[PDB]
């Protein structure tokens, strides 16, 4: 539309919440494909940062191209390494939401602030395989990795 | 005249051929079927099985196991499960495999598994006969 | 314009089998080579932000791209072959650079200086 | 009746066995295309 | 509808085409492997089958005790071929309780499985999943033999059901009897073979049962290759139909939109 | 008119509904098995 | 667009004829989900009416919702229960379309008024599946489901 | 307020598996889903006194009616909205007083449920 | 678009230079079965123009069918009367092409001029398989067929 397209070239960063994301319960509903900064470069930030950051734009987009082809073949017909890829993906999907201190109304949860360094550990780990066995719903609405960790125990526990 | 028709799962060697004798290794005793042998179908051990065409050649193959069916037509339907040209077999990974295999022969935890390894030291002795 | 005729014409050949890059595998050999060579084709078509490339350097980097010298390497590690062979030929290799730069062509003795730096750079690179 | 139906095996098993101490026994290359065309990958499901 | 819910559909079957001709051209180069190893299997099996048809064996017509085997993959997208041999599979099961027999049921694939969980639910002897994702072996008819014979349900006749692959185009699907030692013993035909006592004919029977689960895998394997590949031809052509009408479609859409934004502005600047 | 990479769940047609359940179903079941893994893990580590 | 759109809004009964189901040879080409009604409730109508009538515009909802995926996949991709429902839901819509006298002259079939009881009783039938062996287009056409049966029958000759 | 939430998760995560109809745990979720999906289901001009909402509500969440076929849950429903009105007057007026299923409120209603489901 | 489609009224014929066949080295790259006339009508140009054009047609038709065939199954699939149109239509379009005066610079050939009963009469042979022995790449850029005869004996001797 002219005014957002418009606003677009007035801004350093843009989150563009998304409605696609809202509906699978994803919130905040940010899209991370579709939003950006201007410090978001290696020389501003840092380079583990940065590859991290572009490690799950990279997994988020081969996740967006295999949904395509499981709408035909099934999630039992791909190949054994891309089943990896959607694991990483949908726990990564799931590891973006977080629950806020204003809306306890709503989820009835509490709110989490997550530190910068612990949100990159946490992607940079889920990435790197260390958390491929844990289930995916133990990310969904958690602050740091550990507390995905103490609720997939939980989770376990009361199984 | 004989039909003979000797195929392994993958390959097939002879198909509906026409040979002079056929020497193979059955679980009563080897014996050779000729032109009008008696039917018989018996189930084949680890052996190698010797073909002669209907000249003078004479061709080995070992088989590992199978059956073997002399019918009443003079029809020999020779299928084993894994029949290997001499040259494509190691004879000392075979007797490696032997000496392996009686040594496992002591840790014979129930018959069922003594079973199992001295059927090994079965075929591979089988082996190492057919290669010596 | 030696160069990249051929990458632009393996890039082609890239695109129109790039729907089976997911299965890639039970496909003939033909559709395997292609989908490897416009894989490293792609890798070695990534560049950084603000660090352009003297034609040179392009043009030794595509060279070693598209003669098959890469296709060996790992498509993750192509973009740090790139990296750490351009840094060789810029440093130890300035004469050829600066032949290829002036003359403007890849001469026949300048394209053996190119395959011997090549192989021994790729020789070992782990 | 041999041993192995002594101890309630069938034949199959024997000729898996069999097999199997044939096919540990080729030519180095060759073990590889024995790698094909041999060894299952079925699975059972309990009823 | 309005012009993204055309354009939104017309990308998602755009991806669609593309995916499905991708499958075909996959599906084609499995068809060719598995017709290549299946000549030779077909030599084999043909062979294993000679001794039942040269020595015409009639199954004892006293005797309760029937197995059914189906032979199928875990794939779907391959058409009629789990369904024509389920079909058949009940057809010939409901004959033989109606007869007053005991049937079982081995299913060598999922999709059969599920096509008679609901009816046939509970005669289901074993079934073996992880079909088809690579092609068969011997090693998988020893090991459906071995988990047929262990399981101890001493069957006194039998069935296997599989989709004989005729041409690249067409599959059959046939029923090829299964004896079990008893039947062999006490036929008269029988007689004329030499050096047979019990123990030599039930290694025989074993060998004979592994050598037709395997030969039904085979024509089964190459049967199914066939279907999805017509089937994914088909599906891209259907995917190419709808391709073109909903881009006329969306044509006229984006005309009709240009001209009505064209007319509101007219209508304003007119109407100052 | 070009198409673009995840477009079929973009649509929500039928097919995107019909891949999100098959996805689900899936995961559901290997976060099912996951859970159990991890229960015996605990169990196991407690000594 | 704005004349229909708005003349929607002064009705009680609608009846939306469509060009697709023409096509489809059905005729009236009336589409059963898009026509409505105010006295489509259970206390002026019924309870039989109003839960036949329920019934087969669910299960045309069904189909309608299938078929996107039977126009690509085929209809090989879909589960009995599925299959069921396609197949009662084409006999259903065949089962709407009707011989007019009116249409006489066009056809040179016999124009058929069907009672509402009969048509109450012949959608029962349908529904619960007491006509699952018939063919298809044995009720193109047709007045009574007798009439149907008696086609069904005169097809197998 | 404490019903509505454990049904609102039921139905969300039924709607995620719903459009294809194997495990127990799934096949449960769906049936759970679905009993739900039926038991708010309604007629014309006849809104329902929020005591008898939560009752119907409670008796379809805490897996009672996961027995029953989807087809008759209608029936359920109304058979125990006319039972409950006449003979447990009492429980709906605590409910409604109260403003909360105590824990109290809670056994009761548990035993009219349970009563009545084999009841029927 | 109201462009293209007010000037489709008025053209009375089309030309479609294609991507897909500069590749193949053929020039000028008109696509045979895309080009388009007004007057290809017997009536107008001839029967036997008509003819011929038409048999061209149908061999490029049939050809471009089987090419769907040759890449799924392989060349080996094909039956005899089948890989015998296979080797017409390739020789077809290579006889199809030319080359020009005003491009003797790209093609080192010479221009040919080729009236119209020459290309007629070669296309109506090579249809006919009076040179089915002769390589197609006998064909490939010449002008009349006894251009291409020689450029047979001139490869082969």
């Amino acid at each position: 539309d002219p005014a957002p397209a418009t606003t677009f070239a007035h801004l350093d960063a843009t989150t563009v919440l998304s409605r696609a994301i809202a509906e699978l319960g994803i919130y905040p509903a940010v899209d991370p494909l579709d939003s950006t900064s201007r410090i978001m470069d290696p020389n501003i930030v840092g380079s583990e940062h940065y590859d991290v950051a572009r490690g799950v734009q990279k997994i988020l987009q081969d996740y967006k191209s295999l949904q395509d082809i499981i709408a035909i073949l099934g999630m039992d017909e791909l190949s054994e390494e891309d089943k990896l890829t959607v694991s990483r993906a949908r726990k990564i999907q799931r590891f973006l939401s977080q629950p806020f201190q204003v809306a306890e109304v709503f989820t009835g949860h509490l709110g989490k602030l997550v530190p910068l360094k612990e949100t990159i550990k946490g992607f940079q780990q889920i990435l790197a395989g260390e958390y491929d066995h844990l289930p995916e719903q133990a990310f969904y609405m958690v602050g740091p990795i550990e507390e995905a960790v103490a609720k997939a125990d939980k989770l376990a526990e009361e199984h | 005249q004989m039909s003979f028709t000797f195929a392994s799962p993958t390959q097939v060697f002879f198909n509906s051929a026409n040979v002079r004798q056929v020497d193979v290794p059955t679980q009563t005793g080897a014996f050779g079927i000729l032109a009008a042998h008696v039917p018989t179908l018996q189930v084949l051990r680890p052996g190698l099985v010797v073909v002669h065409a209907e000249d003078g050649t004479t061709s080995k193959y070992f088989v590992s196991s199978g059956s073997v069916t002399v019918n009443a037509d003079s029809s020999v339907q020779l299928l084993a499960e894994e029949a290997v040209t001499l040259d494509m077999l190691d004879l000392g990974a075979a007797k490696a495999n032997l000496e392996k295999a009686q040594s496992e022969l002591l840790g014979a935890a129930d018959e069922a598994t003594r079973a199992e390894i001295q059927i090994r030291i079965e075929a591979n002795e089988a082996l190492v006969k057919a290669l010596e | 314009k030696q160069v990249a005729g051929t990458m632009k014409l393996e890039l082609a050949q890239y695109r129109e089998v790039a729907a089976f890059a997911q299965f890639g595998s039970d496909l003939d050999a033909a559709t395997q080579q292609l989908l490897s060579r416009g894989v490293r084709l792609t890798e070695l078509l990534k560049q950084g932000q603000y660090s352009p490339m003297a034609i040179e350097e392009q043009v030794a980097v595509i060279y070693a791209g598209v003669r098959g010298y890469l296709d060996k390497l790992e498509p993750s590690k192509i973009t740090k072959f790139e990296n750490a062979f351009l840094s060789h030929v810029i440093s130890q290799h300035q004469a050829l650079l600066s032949k290829i730069r002036t003359d403007g062509k890849i001469s026949e003795e300048s394209d053996a200086k190119l395959k011997e730096i090549v192989t021994n750079f790729l020789a070992g690179f782990e | 009746v041999a041993y192995w139906r002594q101890a309630g095996l069938s034949y199959i098993r024997y000729s898996q066995i069999c097999a199997k101490a044939v096919r540990d026994a080729l030519k180095t290359e060759f073990k590889a295309n024995a790698m094909k065309t041999s060894g299952s990958t079925i699975k059972i499901v309990k009823v | 509808a309005t012009l993204k819910d055309i354009t939104r559909r017309l990308k998602s079957i755009k991806n669609i085409q593309k995916i499905t001709k991708s499958m075909k051209m996959v599906a084609a180069a499995k068809y060719a492997r598995a017709e290549r190893e299946l000549k030779p299997a077909r030599v084999y099996g043909v062979g294993s089958l000679a001794l039942y048809e040269k020595a015409d064996i009639k199954t004892p017509e006293d005797k309760k005790k029937h197995l059914i085997i189906g032979v199928s993959s875990d794939r779907g997208l391959c058409g009629a071929i789990h369904s024509s041999v389920a079909k058949q599979m009940k057809s010939e099961a409901a004959n033989l309780a109606a007869a007053g027999k005991e049937v079982k049921i081995i299913g060598v694939g999922d999709k059969i499985r599920s096509i008679l969980h609901r009816t046939h639910s509970d005669q289901f002897l074993v079934t073996f999943k992880e079909v088809g994702r690579r092609p068969p072996t011997f090693g998988d008819a020893s090991v459906i033999a071995l988990e047929l014979l262990n399981s101890g349900y001493e069957f006194d006749e039998g069935s296997i059901i599989f989709n004989r692959f005729r041409s690249v185009i067409s599959y059959k699907t046939e029923e090829k009897p299964i004896f079990s030692l008893d039947t062999i013993s006490s036929a008269e035909s029988m007689s004329i073979y030499d050096d047979i006592d019990a123990d030599v004919l039930r290694n025989y029977q074993e060998y004979s049962l592994a050598n037709i689960i395997y030969y039904s895998l085979k024509e089964s394997t190459t049967s199914e290759q066939s279907a999805r590949m017509t089937a994914m031809d088909n599906a891209s052509k259907n995917a190419s139909e709808m391709i073109d009408k909903l881009t006329l479609t969306f044509n006229r859409t984006r005309q009709a939109v240009i001209t009505k934004e064209l007319i509101e502005i007219i209508s304003g600047a007119a109407a100052l | 008119v070009r198409s673009s990479a995840g477009a079929v769940r973009d649509a929500g047609g039928a097919f995107g509904k019909r891949e999100q359940a098959e996805e689900e179903r899936y995961f559901r079941a290997r976060a099912k098995e996951q859970l159990a893994a991890l229960k015996k893990h605990h169990e196991n580590e407690i000594s």
